[PDB]
Order: structure tokens, then sequence, then C-alpha cells
RNA sequence: ACGGAAGGGCACCACCAGGAGUGGAGCCUGCGGCUUAAUUUGACUCAACACGGGGAAACUCACCAGGUCCAGACACAAUAAGGAUUGACAGAUUGAGAGCUCUUUCUUGAUUUUGUGGGUGGUGGUGCAUGGCCGUUCUUAGUUGGUGGAGUGAUUUGUCUGCUUAAUUGCGAUAACGAACGAGACCUUAACCUACUAAAUAGUGGUGCUAGCAUUUGCUGGUUAUCCACUUCUUAGAGGGACUAUCGGUUUCAAGCCGAUGGAAGUUUGAGGCAAUAACAGGUCUGUGAUGCCCUUAGACGUUCUGGGCCGCACGCGCGCUACACUGACGGAGCCAGCGAGUCUAACCUUGGCCGAGAGGUCUUGGUAAUCUUGUGAAACUCCGUCGUGCUGGGGAUAGAGCAUUGUAAUUAUUGCUCUUCAACGAGGAAUUCCUAGUAAGCGCAAGUCAUCAGCUUGCGUUGAUUACGUCCCUGCCCUUUGUACACACC
């Protein structure tokens, strides 16, 4: 899986905010949801992040319910130069 | 499952790698000290005026505009 | 723009699609099941399960992002839905509930005998009339079997079977 | 004004609490209303193989639900209807509320 | 690439599939539900059909 | 357990008495065989063979001939910004505007590429390694504790002489005290309520406006902003309604049926759901992201694309459909159902007008539905007709030609329409299946499959027979006694 990095921090950032992603097991659909960049892009690197123990993964009839995990948001907050204690993706 | 003959030649012809060549982006060289570019750019604006056109014969190709240049001079 | 013939089904729909990602996410953490009340403006769900401090977590963290997990899938926008998680009752009152803690034992090397025995004298003095337990596959051999443990007494057939079996 | 209520809940039990209060409310309240009528139970039917494989003998055994609709005419002023349209809500109870 | 999904599956078999575990045969179509035969069956309960005769 | 052992009792998946049939013809579809590159595969009596919801043009698809791509996450190592690597116009090559590969130079720059581990995926294997589910044993009445009495125990027992119920359904001696499950009770559905509870999303009567026959008071109609009144019929919620009630016979004369009465309902009122213990190495790893192990894992058994195939055809079977003519065929007329379905961010059901021989098309309208298609004006049908016992106007298999619709695409014709062509079949042998009132049998409609296609199934309504109420002859089923050289148990 190569792909621009543009769409790499893309799925990077959106994650950051909102805390969890969702993304049908519909191959080839070329349009993520509510993500210009492209559902296999989605699956696969977020698939990357759960091997190195950043995030944990569900299945949930082909829907990909993806959540964070705590060491995944300080791997985040070191790959996007955020500002420390910047915002959580499950802040109240 | 017994096998697999393979009738078809051996066809394993992964192609090149954009094989690696010396360093490249010559413009052209002089002394003191003027250096001018060939390659001449494309006409197209979204082009920032770095873009290099592949002449290969009688016509010549874009890299930015992946393929929408053709003009002969 | 929906037949109330189809609104009713995709209703079903939603529970059991709910229903199947509370007991996969919320499976160690007592789950016992669920039920959905829709409010004009306002859509509730509540969890009932047993560990109700470990399902919402700290500062209500865990179940802050289920909540916004079930919020995108199911094209909800922000503020309609909301999850409150609330301890079940009559936790031995419960073959949903009883049904992860055999399953946790068995995977942590308990024995067959013992890990039914414990559950179905537990039910017990819960106050079930009765409960049933079933181990079916492989059992010290290659040759799989049934072995079936039971306490009290249960009505196989009739109507009351909907009524009172939990299964 | 004529306004309408709906209900298409699937139990009758739970349904018919709903339709009793809101009837009672309005009869308390003193406003004409025309009664709580029953529409037949349209009943979705899905009929499968039992069996998950093709073999063995052909049972074919139906699954039925039933779905119970209920509809009541009301004539009152706004302001009594926002505070009956926010009450009387029920868990699987469908309520839809349309004024003329 | 324009030749890894260039076929149509907009009508026919291989547009639907079972939205529980993506099978193609045994599937309930009625009432837009798309749950094969066998997922079908065991969410009867929680879906809200039952067995009454 | 078994007996081509006895006894008692049942069953139209048994038989009688019988009804319709099937087998005999043509077709459609499944199986085998043959054939081929492949004709993917599971199931072989009941308990495989219109079954896999399997009615496959592409998809599904799993088989065949080729083409791509990689979804090899991650860890380490290696090449390496003097650049790791990605894609590309034109032509050759290719089924192919797959640079897929090749000639050529551009292009982006750390994601990548290579090796070792390790993963991932699989409609690949193993249903004899598995879960779950379904079928069968076995639609019959049967199964099991606890505490207690005979043994040297395995075992017995409860759990039956018996009368009789469909039912260890009920009931009374007597070495047993109660119980649990099953049946039943229960839930659904079917018919009665002129009594409770309401309704232009349903109706009825009357009054307004209005049409026709008559005109004389009547009859048949229409009308949504003309209202009024009501709920028998239609919907409903809670209910009532049957419990075998009343009476004569039968049996230590201990409780139903008969005989009759009553009633809407007296084969548990009819039919379904649910449905015990224990087993089968029954089927299923082709529903699953439910799985162990095995195989494979980059010209991959992963995925996708193009064209084929699953249909192929000397033959043997299965489930079936259309029939062999006046109880008929065909033509104009009369003309009646219930079960259901239906579009939204989609393009569903579509009345009505118009065009067309038809198919079908065209322009609006209505409908998220008791208001619209729908009274689903179904068909078998009843009246007038034509025909006339001729393989004939029975029968429409085969073929030939044209017009349409679905579908990117129909050629081994998707299906519909039009004309022509017109075969067997003259009631089908051994064998064999199902069936007891709205039941058989005949008739069609809806839905599931559906972008198109029923000859399938699941339901619904329509017309409505003959023969019993039986027995153990056959084939099975249940309980007791007896025999056993049987125990994967009579194969
Ligand atoms: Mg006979
Ligand atoms: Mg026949
Ligand atoms: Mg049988
Ligand atoms: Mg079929
Ligand atoms: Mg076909
Ligand atoms: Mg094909
Ligand atoms: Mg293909
Ligand atoms: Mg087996
Ligand atoms: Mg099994
Ligand atoms: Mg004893
Ligand atoms: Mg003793
Ligand atoms: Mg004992
Ligand atoms: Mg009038
Ligand atoms: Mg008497
Ligand atoms: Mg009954
Ligand atoms: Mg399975
Ligand atoms: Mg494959
Ligand atoms: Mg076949
Ligand atoms: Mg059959
Ligand atoms: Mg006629
Ligand atoms: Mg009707
Ligand atoms: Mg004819
Ligand atoms: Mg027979
Ligand atoms: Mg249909
Ligand atoms: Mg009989
Ligand atoms: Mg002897
Ligand atoms: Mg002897
Ligand atoms: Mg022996
Ligand atoms: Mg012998
Ligand atoms: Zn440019
Ligand atoms: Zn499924």
């Amino acid at each position: 899986m190569l792909m621009p990095k543009e769409d790499r921090n893309k799925i990077h950032q959106y994650l950051f905010q909102e805390g969890v992603v969702v993304a049908k097991k519909d191959f080839n659909q070329a349009k993520h949801e509510e993500i210009d960049t492209k559902n296999l892009y989605v699956i696969k690197a977020l698939q990357s992040l759960t091997s190195k123990g950043y995030v944990k993964t569900q299945f949930s009839w082909q829907y990909y319910y993806y959540t964070l995990t705590e060491e995944g948001v300080e791997y985040l907050r070191e790959y996007l130069n955020l500002p420390e204690h910047i915002v959580p993706g499950t802040y109240i | 499952r017994k096998k697999k003959v393979y009738t078809t030649p051996k066809k394993i012809k992964h192609k090149h790698k954009k094989v690696k060549l010396a360093v490249l982006s010559y413009y052209k060289v002089d002394a003191e000290g003027k250096v001018t570019k060939l390659r001449r750019e494309c006409s197209n604006p979204t082009c920032g005026a770095g873009v290099f056109l592949a002449n290969h014969k009688d016509r010549l190709y874009c890299g930015k505009c992946h393929s929408v240049y053709k003009v002969n001079a | 723009l929906i037949s109330k013939k189809r609104k009713l089904v995709a209703d079903g729909v939603f529970y059991a699609e709910l229903n199947e990602f509370f007991t996969r996410e919320l499976a160690e953490e007592g789950y016992s099941g669920v039920e959905v009340r829709v409010t004009p403006t306002k859509t509730e769900v509540i969890i009932r399960a047993t560990r109700t401090q470990d399902v919402l977590g700290e500062n209500g963290r865990r179940i802050n992002e289920l909540t916004l997990l079930v919020q995108k899938r199911f094209k909800y926008a922000p503020g309609t839905i909301v999850l409150y998680a609330e301890r079940v009752q009559d936790r031995g009152l419960s073959a949903v509930a009883q049904a992860e803690s055999m399953k946790f034992k068995l995977l942590n090397g308990l024995a067959i005998r013992r890990a039914a025995y414990g559950v179905v004298r537990y039910v017990m003095e819960s106050g079930a009339k009765g409960c049933e337990v079933v181990v079916s596959g492989k059992l010290r051999a290659a040759r799989a079997k049934a072995m079936k443990f039971a306490d009290g007494f249960l009505i196989h057939s009739g109507q009351p079977v909907n009524d009172f079996i939990d299964t | 004004i004529k306004i309408r209520i709906t209900l298409t809940s699937t139990k009758v039990k739970q349904l018919e609490n709903v339709s009793s209060n809101i009837v009672k409310n309005a009869e308390q309240h003193n406003l004409v209303k025309k009664g709580p009528v029953r529409l037949p139970t349209k009943v979705l039917k899905i009929s499968t193989r039992k069996t998950p494989n093709g073999e063995g003998s052909k049972t074919w055994e139906t699954y039925e639900m039933r779905i119970h609709k209920r509809y009541i005419d009301l004539e009152a002023p706004v302001q009594i209807v926002k505070r009956i349209t926010q009450i009387t809500i029920e868990p699987g109870v469908d309520v839809e509320v349309v004024v003329a | 690439e324009n030749v890894w999904f260039s076929h149509p599956r907009r009508y026919g078999k291989g547009s639907r599939q079972c939205r529980v575990c993506s099978s193609h045969t045994g599937l309930i179509r009625k009432y837009g539900l798309n749950i094969c035969r066998q997922c079908f069956r065991e969410k009867a309960n929680d879906i809200g059909f039952n067995k009454f005769r």
C-alpha cells in the first residue's frame, strides 16, 4: 500500500478530532463517506496502525468500526506535530 | 488439482523500475555565469515553469499535464 | 418518506445491528441486552450490562466514542442519538449474561465440569425456576459429543417458553 | 385546525394505552373528538425452508409479524396541541401528528 | 486502472448481497431487508418476526 | 434389538370399499451415462433426483482458454535523496485505448522495492475433526430423577391386571411417597354476537342539487365541502359465547358415546405453532468475519477482467405440465373471490386520454396506501351460437418468416406478439402414489424468487364427488409375554 501522504495524513487528522472512524467493507467505491479519499486507503492504513499496537478493530456486519487507543493518540500527536494537550478524540 | 502446465511461454517480464541513470534535470552548463534551460517548457499555465517536455520522435510529451501537450516546432 | 410497512421492518433491522455490535464490543463488560426508545427530535439507546462503570469508562470516555461510532454509521445528526448505560437487574436471571461468563472461563483453562456447575448453581440462588447449560463439541477426544447440565425443572413445550424461557 | 393522530406500533396492549391516554385527555378537556379507529392488522409474511442445506424433508414454516394501526382525529387550539404531541411516548410505538 | 471494476453489477444476482454476511444465494429482498435465509432465520426473533401459525 | 413368534391396540406417508391418478404420447425441468477444454459441485430408499430457496446471457461462478493486480499487515536486514519508487502520451504486441510487456524520454519522491520471519485470503480438502442449524429414528406417547422395597449385581421399580381414551388420557387392588418433562393446558388462525366499545381512509337510510322510466305516491342512478342520523353487513379492542348441556340404554352398573333434542359452533369444534430423553459417525466446512488441522499464498487454489461452460446428446430413470374430444372444441354475451404487494433521494405499482392488428408505445394523473392500481370484474364457469364422430374445428409437439420489449450485450431462438407448418397420442402393462366435507378432485389468482422469464414452490380463494368408520391382509407404528448362539444388534 503506497499512496500519497496527502491521503495518509487526511484520514489521520480526521481520526484525531473525531476519535473513531467507520468504513464499509466495500472495496472499489473510491469515495469514503465523509472523507474525499478512497475506501481502500482508509481500510489498509488503519490495518497498518492496528498491527503497530495503535488501533483496535471490529468487523460488525462488514462495517469496520475503527476506534483509537491510548498509544494511538500519542503517536498521532507526534505525527501531526500538534501542541500538547490540544484536543482529545472523545472529549466532552 | 493435478498441476499447472503453463502452455503459454515464460512471460514473467516485470518491467523496469524507472532505471537509475546518473544525476538528471540538466538545463545546460556555461561559464561566468549564465545558465539557460533547453527542453522547452509547456505553454499550459498549470505547469510552474519546471516540467520537462519529453520529445521522443517528432513529438513532445508532458509530465505534469500528464499527456495533454502536443505541438511540433 | 417511507412506507409504514418498511419502517417497522427497518426498525427491527436497527435493533439487530445494534445488538450484534453491543455484544461484540462490550463482550467482557457483562452485556446482557439492549433496547431502543424513540422520541421526537431525540433517540435513546439503553445498554443493559453489569459493569456499567467499565462500559462508560473514566470520565465517560468509553461511552463517548460508542455514542459517536453509532452516530456516524447510522446517519444521525449530532445530538439526535445518545446512549445510556444502566445496570441490568437480576444478573443471574440472564441467559445472555451467563453466556459470556461461561465463555471466558472456558478460555482460561477452567474444567468443563466445574464451569458448568458454577453457572447452573449460581442462577439457582438468583431466583430462577431452572437453568439449562449445554456443552457440545470436542471433549477429551477427537470424537465430538454433547454433555448436558441442569437443575430445577424447565417447561419444554408451550407458549410459556416465549413468555418465560430466556435462551 | 383539524389535527389528526396516528399510531402504528406492533403491540396492541402497549398501543391501546397511548390511544386510551389521548382520548381521555381531550374528553376531560371538553373538546369534541373522533373516536379511535383501528385499522386491520396488515400482515408481513416471510416463508422459508427451515434447513440451511437442500437435503431432507421439505419443511416450509412461516414467520409472521403483525402491524397494528390506530388513528384519531382532534380539533384543538395551538396551545394544547404542543403539550399533547410531546407526551404519551412509549417504546416501540410510533406517532405522527398532522395539522389539517 | 479502468479494467479492475469495469463490468456492471447494477442488476442481477451480483448486484445484491447479504447485508449481514455478503453472500449471494438464499436471500430475502421483500420489504427491502436484504438478509439471506440463513441470517434472517437466526435474527427472526430480533427483527420482529415470529412463528404464530 | 430381532423372530417368515404370540396377544392387545393403531395408521389413507397401510389396506379394504373406493375417487383422482402416475407408468403409456409430446414438452419443461432434475439425476445418471455419454461427450468435451470444461460440461463446477453436494445429496443415492423411505430419510437423494423443480432439492441446495439452484427458474445460471454478462455478474452470481465455484469449471475452461487467456489477461491484470496484490489488499505480502508488521519486525529486522539490504538498495537508497549522486535519488528508494509510482504512473504515462504515440506505435509494436494484445480479445482488449490491460504501457500488461516492448522503443523512447518524461513524471512523483521515502508511502515505497528486494530477502528473511510472520501474516492475509480462499465457494480449496476433511460433515469421519467441529459448532450452530435442519431431517430421521418416531406425529407416534413416550422419557427421567429424588427418597424408598427384591438381589451377589448389571438390573428392578414407579412407568398396569385392566376398562377404555388419540394420548403412562383418565381412573380402583397392591411394597412405594411424591414429582419433572412429554401429551394436554397455552399462542395463532377459522367461523356466532342484530348486546359493550367508533368510523366520509368503510358503509347504510333521509334530506338538498341533479339524470332516466313514468308521470300518481314509485323504481334504477350520480353528486363532495349539501348536510342530518345510525353501525346489520367491513374493520377492530375488551369481552360474552361450548363445558360435550338435557334426557333413556351399556359395564364391582363406577363415565362417554349411542338415540334424540338445543344451538352458529358437539370427529380435543377445524387447522397450524410449540413440541421430551436418547441416538444417526444423516446432511451441511458452497450462508457467515463460526471454526481446528491440512493445502495454497505473487505467471497464488487470493481478487479482478474478456470470451465460453454449467443447457452440451446414442440412451436409462425422478418430480411434473399439455392432452387423447359433444360431461366436447371454438365465437359472441352474462359474469363472481380471498390471501397479499407496491417509488425518495428512488425511479415501484400505475387508472385515464391517444396510437397500434397484437405485442407494445406515448401524455398526464393517483398512491408511502382500508382513500390508488383493486370489486384485483381470476379461471373452471352460465346463455345464445358454429361443429359433428372424421386423428376432425381434438392435440398443438416440431419447424419457416416478420414485428416488439427486458438487458451494456440474446447467436445454441431471453420472453411477448403475427402468419404458416401440424408429430405422437385413439384412456396407456406390470407396477405404483395420495386421499375421509367444504375434505378428495377439478379451476385459476397473489407472493417468493424477478433488469427479463414458470411448466416450481408457499399461500389464497372457486365448483364440489364416490366409498369406510372398518380391520390386522399387506406394509409400517405402539405396549405386554416368550425365544435368542444377535450387541456397528437380522443388511
Ligand atoms: Mg383401494
Ligand atoms: Mg399426466
Ligand atoms: Mg418417515
Ligand atoms: Mg425453481
Ligand atoms: Mg435462465
Ligand atoms: Mg458465466
Ligand atoms: Mg468471469
Ligand atoms: Mg454427518
Ligand atoms: Mg453436525
Ligand atoms: Mg433403591
Ligand atoms: Mg441390598
Ligand atoms: Mg429408585
Ligand atoms: Mg343527490
Ligand atoms: Mg347423560
Ligand atoms: Mg389442535
Ligand atoms: Mg455450515
Ligand atoms: Mg477465486
Ligand atoms: Mg445441474
Ligand atoms: Mg419432492
Ligand atoms: Mg365458452
Ligand atoms: Mg376481493
Ligand atoms: Mg386446438
Ligand atoms: Mg401407498
Ligand atoms: Mg410472482
Ligand atoms: Mg380413519
Ligand atoms: Mg427354542
Ligand atoms: Mg432355550
Ligand atoms: Mg457375538
Ligand atoms: Mg435371515
Ligand atoms: Zn500542467
Ligand atoms: Zn447472510
